[PDB]
């Protein structure tokens, strides 16, 4: 075979060969849920708040009707990989534009401990209903980064929700 | 500038030895420059962006008293505009968050996007 090396150089690496003194998906490597409702997925505030989430992942999405579709499912995939156990596979929320939510829930159904919150990820009443403090990683994605041909508007999203998140 | 200029050079204002310098990253006509050429003494201009670092060095903001942010009022867009003074008010408190900034927003939700910001 051939070794994959991580040395700083390519002369590094030519050394080795010198110096010699239903539980998962329908193919096995995810796991698969029947597929659920979009009434059954969104959630309201005071849902999400009872619904206790420690180390789980909320994902920030800028989204509308106008805004291409990004692609959440090569996103979601490698969350539910089998090198985990069903117990350590945590839940996602998105959070974000109802309509963005339903333009993307027609490849967003045939996956677990998957929830949705409409609303607006600059929101901080949305935020505290989503505990972020306890979340492992908040993913902040934008979908009109494509369509707006300026910088005050280039990512001026993601920046605010930063902010307000670490405020 | 004209309406802002003879608000804050007005004999009923206490003398004011505090200058005035712009910034702004289109180079001005010859009617603005006449303006300068009026108040002198008092107003300097320097061309460049706000979101350059090193222009808000160049224009030694952080030995600046107070930063000033004028927004255009009648615009096509008044979520773009905003978004516009949002962005410069994010890249000031990025350069330097101990200075004071006085500028104007369009909406009242607004105002809890720049409470976002830490400083
Ligand atoms: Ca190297
Ligand atoms: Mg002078």
């Amino acid at each position: 075979t051939l070794g994959f090396f991580i040395a700083s150089d390519a002369k590094e690496v030519k050394r080795a060969f010198f110096y010699c003194k239903k539980k998962y998906d329908s193919t096995g490597m995810f796991h698969w849920c029947a597929p659920k409702e979009i009434e059954k997925v969104i959630l309201t505030r005071s849902e999400a708040a009872m619904t206790v989430l420690s180390g789980h992942v909320v994902v920030c999405i800028f989204g509308d009707v106008s805004s291409a579709l990004i692609g959440l499912r090569n996103l979601v995939m490698p969350l539910r990989a089998s090198n985990f156990h069903y117990h350590e596979l945590k839940h996602i929320v998105f959070v974000g534009s109802i309509e963005y939510l339903k333009r993307e829930w027609e490849t967003l159904h045939n996956f677990p401990k998957v929830s949705i919150l409409p609303g607006t990820p600059l929101s901080r009443a949305d935020l505290r209903a989503v505990n972020i403090n306890l979340c492992d990683m908040c993913v902040i994605l934008s979908a009109n980064q494509n369509n707006i041909d300026d910088t005050s508007l280039q990512d001026k999203e993601c920046i605010l929700a930063s902010l307000n998140i670490k405020s | 500038v004209s309406n802002f200029l003879k608000d804050f050079l007005h004999k009923d204002r206490d003398d004011v030895n505090v200058e005035i310098v712009f910034l702004h990253n289109i180079s001005p006509n010859l009617e603005l420059e006449a303006l300068f050429k009026r108040h002198f003494t008092q107003v300097e201009f320097y061309q460049g962006s706000v979101l350059n670092p090193h222009d808000l060095a160049r224009v030694k903001i952080e030995s600046a008293d107070a930063c000033l942010i004028l927004a255009n009022k009648y615009c096509a867009d008044p979520d773009a505009e905003d978004a516009s003074n949002i962005m410069r008010v994010i890249s000031i408190k990025n350069y330097h968050p101990k200075i004071r900034i006085i500028t104007q927003m369009l909406q009242y939700h607004n105002k809890a996007h720049l409470l976002n910001i830490p400083s």
